[PDB]
């Protein structure tokens, strides 16, 4: 339902969540809670931006972080992120992700505009 | 459906128009006439061959309007034809009731316009008021009981006009245009401040439904059509709103309804206690009917029911529901793509009824 | 009185200021694309009002530039003096009775002008639109053949592309006396309204709960409330509800999330609750660690969610027997029951 | 989730039913079916009317007629039946049943208002 597209031990954003699909990987937190406590620490305390583009369209709110404390995802420390200011490289790194699995597009809510209007 | 209450019909061509009516679709004339008593009206009766006799009570309003009462004949069916004839007299983008204003004018070239409309056998001019900065008149009419207001504002020369379109509204309006050289007033529909959106009419709305459902517009189930036609009543109105997820919610609902009606037409019947989780399996991203319901139906069949459930759970999945994370919830806050999801979810419907 | 983007006229404007005492003339100073001038005040010093023009068609007037700058209030009020009071700040006027033969030689005597030049846009089976552009006075009218009706509609600002383009469709299909309507509207009916006016409204209608509201929550609300306070002649009214309703669904989940009960998709919200007559009520469980009051919303909300959304958000596989509300007092008292509920499931 | 109201009624209509809530009781017409099949002949043909005023409300769609044929309710049969045309010995023992078994109408979709503005 969701793909780790990075991993920070020591930066910033621990990690980067990504869906595969129509839906949310946030109704999913408890199975990202442990995969990344395998790919990372324990309980590891950071933030985790989150991309929602194929369950949630090209919109404003595609883009959300949480808080992660003590391994835990807490979520009533969403917070929506413009575009603008994630970091590119997270972004074409996402666009790559997406490149090389068009199923995760097939599986979308994405329509064809939207499709190569990210696919720039 | 449609409404036939309070139409502005020209009064002076219902029995005509009905005659005409009845002269094409070459029924059969038996009775017209007024109403018998204490409904100050006009009531017609006709018949084709071999079947019940139809009556079409046609009520005259105080307003100027009028009123046809067709479920009341031996024969309803063929009663609205005759009232779905009278409705479409009717301009649909018209105004139930105009309010229009026209700059450039004096009292010196209004008044001459107002006694010659008012020189007919049923026209006559009233001053309601003089309030020495806006002068306003009445016309009313004793044959039609529909009245028009015009007050002109002499400081600022603008001359406007209220009433229902119907019988001093025309003499009026063609009698300005006809003295003070405005050609156009007949052909001018809407003007007024751009990002000021107005909902569509019901009809404006119905014929645009028409012309998409095309072959498939005849079967409509009417509560689908009143959901698909409220819809686009807000939806052509291009309204510049947060969101546009409501403008999907009657797309969604109608293919849940057709979806289930074609499936229990084909042997396959959904209850509330199962759902579409015993009709259907997901190998991958596509929703496909189970092995033993689509041996029994052809390609077609079985790509438009698959089609129809696989938009409908994709697109209902978040349009429908909210995350615990509220915030991450999906959103539509563009209107080309509400309406590319919209024109999908049309001709899944189509087809549902069609194929 | 507000003297940003004015409706003034392209031309014409160096010639706009010569009858007060005209006197030095000039354009703006610098990468202004404007103008700026300076002329002698009556028995004083010199004065200056920069009036600036912006992308679009619009001008931008500007007196409070210091040096004995309020002479530059005369300039400004006769700028304010110039266009049509009443006049729209944009256009939209619909005409009936036009085909595309009959709107493309419009188009095309009126882009053979000094810098008048018209654009193609989509041509759809629906309705056709064009894009009218001007290369000197940077204006821009978007008209619109509806091709099933047969209808122009043409929207924009009242400058130099809708001057001739309004000019060169009352000149070759005698319509000559469009100049004079103003107003042409729907009699007593209420605009689809503004995203501020339905804000304020639900600010007021929220209560001690509007600072909390999530953002889609918020925006949800505020779009059905745009037309809910249209007081619209809809067919049917049940869209108007679905806001509320999956407004609703989003603040319980939370709530019932932070109060140590995460709703998943599996189980669902029925896992917590018992129906013992005719209202959902959190099992003892569940209520065991909680104050009354937050029984009692969680509760509320939670009935009348499920209450409602069974029929709203679903058919009946008969489609004619599926829940419809055709009446809007009947579709507002819901609202308002949803209203108080939304407030209190964050205020309680 | 439904309750029989009258059996026989006419000739033409067999039965009346009348939905107790906000559930609609067109879903679970097996149930009906076997009901009625106990109440009446084993495989009776005839018109059915629906009374769905607990699940929609005092609306337009509130009486639905249905044919049975051979003991099964015809889905695709479905006719909107106004209320002027709905015989007022039926009406009035619809409306007693409501009086006289509060709970539907507390388990319906009817607000206070519209509860008595039937009654009424």
């Amino acid at each position: 339902m969701f793909e780790i597209t990075g991993i920070n031990v020591s930066g910033a954003l621990k990690a980067v969540v990504m869906a595969t699909g129509f839906e949310n990987p946030l109704s999913s937190v408890n199975e990202i809670e442990t995969k990344l406590s395998a790919l990372l620490g324990s309980e590891t305390t950071g933030e985790i931006l989150f991309d929602l583009l194929c369950a949630n369209g090209p919109e404003w709110n595609r883009f959300v972080t949480l808080e992660m404390k003590y391994g835990r995802i807490m979520l009533d420390t969403a917070k929506i992120i413009d575009e603008q200011d994630v970091p590119t490289h997270i972004l074409s790194k996402l666009t790559f992700t997406l490149r090389n699995h068009p199923e995760y597009l097939e599986a979308s809510v994405l329509s064809p505009d939207d499709v190569r209007q990210v696919l720039s | 459906i449609r409404s036939y209450k309070n139409l502005n019909l020209v009064r002076a061509n219902i029995e005509t128009e009905s005659r005409q009516f009845i002269e094409n679709k070459n029924y059969s004339i038996q009775s017209i006439g007024p109403m018998p008593g204490s409904r100050a009206g006009l009531r017609v009766v006709f018949t084709r061959p071999g079947v019940n006799l139809a009556t079409v009570d046609i009520f005259y309003n105080g307003d100027g309007s009028t009123t046809i009462q067709y479920l009341t004949g031996a024969n309803r069916s063929l009663g609205q034809e005759l009232a779905d004839h009278l409705f479409e007299t009717i301009n649909p983008a018209e105004f139930e009731q105009v309010n229009m204003v026209l700059q450039g004018f004096v009292e010196t070239s209004v008044l001459p316009v107002l006694e010659l409309s008012a020189d007919e056998s049923h026209i006559e001019f009233r001053e309601h008021s003089r309030n020495a900065h806006t002068v306003v008149w009445k016309i009313i009419s004793t044959s039609y009981q529909d009245e028009l207001t015009v007050s002109l504002h002499i400081t600022t020369g603008k001359l406007q006009i209220q009433g229902r379109p119907l019988s001093c509204y025309r003499v009026f309006t063609f009698n300005l245009a006809a003295l003070l050289d405005l050609q156009g007033l007949e052909k001018v529909l809407i003007r007024q401040e751009d990002g000021k959106a107005n909902i569509v009419q019901q009809e404006v709305a119905r014929t645009y439904l028409q012309t998409v459902m095309a072959d498939a517009y005849p079967h409509l189930h009417v509560t689908a059509e009143k959901l698909l036609v409220s819809g686009l009543c807000v939806k052509l109105a291009a309204p510049d709103l947060p969101d546009y997820c409501m403008l999907l919610y009657p797309e969604l609902r109608t293919i849940e309804g057709v979806l289930k009606s074609k499936m229990s037409g084909l042997g396959m019947p959904v209850q509330q206690p199962a759902g579409f989780g015993t009709y259907f399996d997901k190998p991958a991203a596509h929703y496909i009917l189970k092995p033993q319901f689509a041996a029994t139906l052809r390609p077609e069949q079985i790509n438009i029911i698959s089609t129809a459930y696989t938009f409908f759970n994709v697109e209902r999945h978040s349009l429908f529901h909210m995350e615990t994370v509220v915030d991450a919830s999906r959103m539509i806050s563009d209107m080309a793509r509400l309406m590319g999801k919209a024109t999908r979810a049309w001709g899944i419907i189509k087809d549902l009824y069609i194929v």
